[PDB]
């Protein structure tokens, strides 16, 4: 319940991480 | 609680109330209603003598009736005072 | 071609419905409970109604391949996939008398460069797989990307 | 369901009011249920609590929900969920936990 | 900040002098008197229960509706207070709120906000923190309106009997004919086929 | 049987005979949904309602007797007895599922 | 269909009746609005109301549930699913949002 | 302030008075049956509550 | 006060108690007046035929206007109430 | 609906039906109005007005949920979607903006989260 | 229109008379607005709150204009503001602050 | 007349409604007989009662003119006016008097 | 010539309305939702109604521009306005699939000297731009003069 | 009942670890 919660919150932190390090590693 | 359960009560009340009279009012008004018919056909000028009859029948119906008008007034008594700790609100 | 086989009625119906809205040519194989339809248009009607919800060993083995297979030619005519694989795990006669088994599926796709599947998409694909095989539920299909990215929450 | 509900019928009793109100939410959430894609046809039975003597003590509801699937139409996790909620919600405090979900076969879904 | 012992008996003292006041604000046994005066009005009998009996009976009735609270005071606030535990002010402090808890179970909360907005109090969260000056008088109203419920609908089935022996009456041409001689007969049969007595007390009780 | 049972009642109907005529209703509904569980052909519960007594201390919990009858070989799996139970303890308010006894045509208890 | 009914001429009706009438039509006119939002075919939407006191005693909350079919394919958006959840709690008198569950014709919860 | 307070428990009495003596039960008490609806009109009106609103507002 | 603030309040006290009593006098007088010119009519002679259809007419009559009279009724005792506070002065 | 609604009126109308339909006929000519704005084909407006309670920590507030209908492409502008809150909040007894909910036909939210 | 009122029947009860004293305040202020030369139609709606008890310091009631102005007839600031006036006095205790006004294009020209 | 239209006895509140509807009429009408205006429009809010405080809120009004073609309304017209409409407004005080024109400017 | 084309009915209803009144002659084009109107009078008359608040890359990019440039000719018809500029900024199918776009313009005036834009045409302008485009609501619309200055609020 | 949940729960955190180390060491 809470805790499905809780992990989508730390994917979707961390995929957010991921892709404002591939966006300036990129060009 | 709301105008409309006391009318719903009430309701229930007087079902009760000429379900217990009818029996017997029924049955006046037609011992009556015969009598006075059957006056009127034979010109027998006196009202008095429609009186006679009507107490037997009457008193026949309770003998033949008494008892259920007897319980299904309790079948409602031994509710109503059942009913009395939810209508308060 | 056959669009569908073995159809209940209702499901049946809905197609014949759907396939009368889009102005698409069809044939209800008499009492075969079937559909042939166009067949330059089968696998892209089977993901249209999919998405709108519609509807030994080696013979297993051979139709479980066969199954798989046309289930990833039926994928790859979506846009965004280049290549599809499924995989289909049904447990054979569940030997073990009190437990309970339950058929899942391994969907992989191969996308195009640059190109993603949307949310419709992958609903889209889930539907398709679950409704191909008897008893598998939808919870137990599993999509993933060449990268290994999850894409069924 | 309503339509047992507005029969034309005078009124006979609060308790039969109740009774009558019991057997429209059930009928409606079967209806629903049944509208659900893999649902064939929905039963549910609901068990409001019987209000007790000298005590303030509250009961929760129960509700019994037996569904008849479409050939192969196995219920999803979440459909199981989702059947859960809408039941519950429907009953005033009803407890999720009080739910039960049957197939069929008789195999428990909750 | 324990009050010395004479203080103590003195607050005691003037404490019990305010019993019947307690009695009938406080607790249940105004609600069931109005019900018992009301039923035997209702009976056509103004004076066949003695006033004493019919208190007795309402006294009784509300030291076992009320044995669940004075249970509470006894274990949370008297028995430390006996037993040298707590002091007088935070005992009666404790004290309070089973009773208080009580009688916020049985007010409507229009006639709290009367009393509130009519005391010009400020904004209160919840029901933790209404000052007995405010609940008292709200609660006796309730209590009031509670009880002319109850009895107005007690005064049903001896109004059938009534409507229902008089219109039997008239019918028959007997016009000169009172029907509360006939009716009274009738209505305490009515009563006693029933279990009037045992039935309105646990009535009363339940609705506590 | 049935709730149309209820539907159709005469006007002289004691609260007694109110109550009889709902535990009979809901036998019927309970019965027809538990036949309708593939492995059952007939399905016949009884209920025992307790009616609530002061002059008692303790009302009896609720209690129910199930009887099934099977189509030939379709036995119950323990799954299957199990939801029996929780259908019928829920449709009858505050009935501990331990008060549900299953029973098959032959008189094998199929609960515990 | 919901307010409609609730005019029907009737005088054999008491409060209770009064309220559900209310709650049925309220239900039926969300269903409605729900409908007509682009994506939702159909909607139905279930009430559960707690019986109300005017005493001091546990004020609890209302709950509700929409089923909704939606167009083929047509999936509701995050905005979707929640503008959703705002109308129903709105239309219901102190309905805690979190209360309202969503629902799609395949049983997916939307929430 | 009585007097006024005592206008609506007067017309329920002869409306009341009046509707069973011309049905014709001119013997029954009409207190009787009326003290019921007394009570009901004092319970349905919230008389209690709204009577301590106007003796609040007296002032 | 003055006789005014007193007849006026009077006269709609009296304006209600009319309206709450038009009905129940109204079906009452008509349906004894019926039965009466229908026994003439016959010329059955007879006291007590009216009684029933009365009692009848005025129960109908209850049933089927008590929402609007009591509505009524109970909407004047609420103004009357909160103007009371005004009517000292 | 809405004033229209409140004509033909049975004696038989509890204080509740009164007020229901005082609640439907203020719907409606909100609904009304909003249409009659240029961007609006077509509105409806939901009201949950619950009586009060003395009680701060138990105390919502009236809340509204209005759903429109765009003529095709005319979206709503800031300003416009300022406006709808005012009417809609104004034309409640203490309504708070705050609790207006303003949706597309898309079901996209116009007002706040 | 304060016609809607004199037209009317005897059963009507307090509830029903205030309502439509609301409605024919509405009437004759929209009715004053159009007959400002700029303005083609306005529409007033009231809020007026009803009678207090369960709250503390009361509150006041709030207003809604939308007018419709002749083509390309702007409302200059002085109009806006002799318009707030207006409506405010008309409305017992009604604080200016709560009276918004809205063009035929859902610009508003209040605050 | 509007008071005496033969009209039953209906209830105080709508006596009081009619009253005010009079009174609005009539100012009207002096306001506009009065040269420069060609027609008036006159609103009073008289101030309810508040609950179990004494609160005596006072009354306010908005006087909407018309004006004959061009022609504007002096100072002193914007002080005769107030004059008038305040004193037919029992304890009606002038400075909740508001004067405006048919093009909107507030006069007062 | 082509007043407005792919009007609504009642936009259309509104538009002639409007010119019957101002005794313009006009031809609404059969069944192509169109007002072809006298050539000379097009981007007055548009302006006017505007007022009354009435109604591939390449190719888009042309249509873009072709719209822009239209807009641009349309605004210079008013009298203050000496040249007009019209950037639409509408972004390429929103790649993002979370995130939300909305179309913008921005407007540049060269006024004549000594010569301003009132409310009313202000107004106007920013109408006539919003409805234009589809989606392009009038507070994503920006009017400014040569100098820099912000004219729409 | 529970223990299921946080079974379940204990799953998908260690499926979604493993997917992580698949993603890098999969180039």
């Amino acid at each position: 319940d809470l805790n499905d919660a809780q992990l989508k919150f730390a994917n979707d932190v961390e995929s957010r991480i991921q892709r404002r390090i591939e966006a300036i590693l990129s060009p | 609680m709301t105008p409309e359960s006391v009318m719903m009560m009430g309701t229930e009340a007087m079902k009760v109330a000429l379900a217990l009279a009818a029996p017997l009012l029924l049955v006046a008004l037609i011992t009556g209603l015969i009598i006075s018919i059957l006056q009127a056909a034979t010109q027998i000028n006196e009202m008095t003598l429609s009186f006679i009859p009507k107490i037997v029948a009457v008193f026949i119906a309770i003998i033949v009736a008494g008892p259920w008008m007897l319980n299904l007034l309790l079948d409602y008594v031994r509710t109503l005072f059942s009913n009395l700790p939810y209508i308060i609100g | 071609r056959t669009l569908f086989s073995n159809l209940s009625d209702q499901d049946g119906g809905a197609i014949v419905a759907q396939l009368t809205q889009m102005n698409i040519p069809y044939r209800f194989a008499n009492g075969s409970g079937a559909i042939e339809v166009p067949a330059d248009k089968v696998h892209e009607l089977r993901l249209r109604l999919a998405q709108q919800g519609l509807p030994q060993f080696s013979e297993q083995v051979n139709y479980q391949r066969a199954l798989e297979g046309e289930l990833a030619r039926t994928i790859e005519t979506l846009g965004p996939v280049k290549s599809a694989r499924v995989h289909l795990a049904m447990p054979k006669p569940s030997l073990f008398v009190r437990e309970q088994k339950s058929p899942s599926a391994s969907v992989t796709v191969t996308l195009e460069p640059g190109r993603a599947l949307d949310e419709g998409q992958i609903s889209a694909v889930v539907h398709l797989v679950s409704s191909a095989v008897a008893g598998l539920p939808p919870g137990n299909v599993t999509l993933v990307d060449q990268s290994g990215h999850l894409l069924t929450q | 369901g309503f339509e047992l509900l507005d029969q034309e019928k005078f009124g006979i009793s609060q308790f039969s009011e109740q009774v009558n109100y019991q057997r429209a939410l059930e009928g409606e959430l079967a209806r629903t249920i049944e509208t659900l894609g893999p649902v064939k046809s929905a039963r549910v039975h609901l068990a409001m609590p019987k209000p007790s003597l000298f005590v303030r003590e509250q009961k929760s509801p129960s509700a019994s929900v037996t569904v008849t699937l479409e050939p192969g139409r196995a219920l999803d996790e979440g459909q199981i969920s989702a059947v859960v909620h809408l039941v519950s919600s429907a009953v005033a405090g009803l407890p999720p936990g009080n739910v039960t979900l049957v197939d069929q076969s008789g195999h428990l879904l909750t | 900040q324990s009050w010395s012992l004479s203080v103590q008996t003195l607050v005691f003292i003037t404490s019990l002098t305010f019993l019947p006041a307690i009695l009938l604000m406080m607790t249940s046994f105004t609600r069931i008197i109005i019900v018992f005066g009301l039923l035997r009005n209702a009976l056509g009998t103004p004076s066949a229960p003695p006033n004493q009996v019919l208190l007795g009976l309402a006294l009784f009735l509300t030291f076992f509706i009320m044995s669940p609270v004075i249970d509470k005071i006894y274990v949370d606030a008297y028995q430390p207070f006996s037993e040298q535990k707590i002091s007088m002010q935070e005992a009666l402090d404790k004290g309070a709120q089973p009773l208080r808890a009580f009688m916020l179970r049985q007010t409507r909360e229009a006639d709290l906000a009367l009393f509130a907005r009519l005391a010009n109090s400020g904004p209160l969260q919840g029901p933790e923190a209404v000052p007995m000056r405010i609940l008292l008088p709200a609660y006796v109203t309730s209590e009031l309106k509670t009880a002319f419920q109850i009895g107005f609908t007690i005064f049903i089935p001896f109004l059938i009997i009534d409507l229902v022996i008089a219109s039997v009456l008239m019918a028959l041409g007997m016009m000169m004919v009172p029907p509360a001689t006939i009716a009274l007969p009738f209505k305490l049969m009515l009563f006693v086929l029933v279990d009037g007595w045992q039935l309105l007390m646990g009535s009363l009780a339940q609705s506590f």
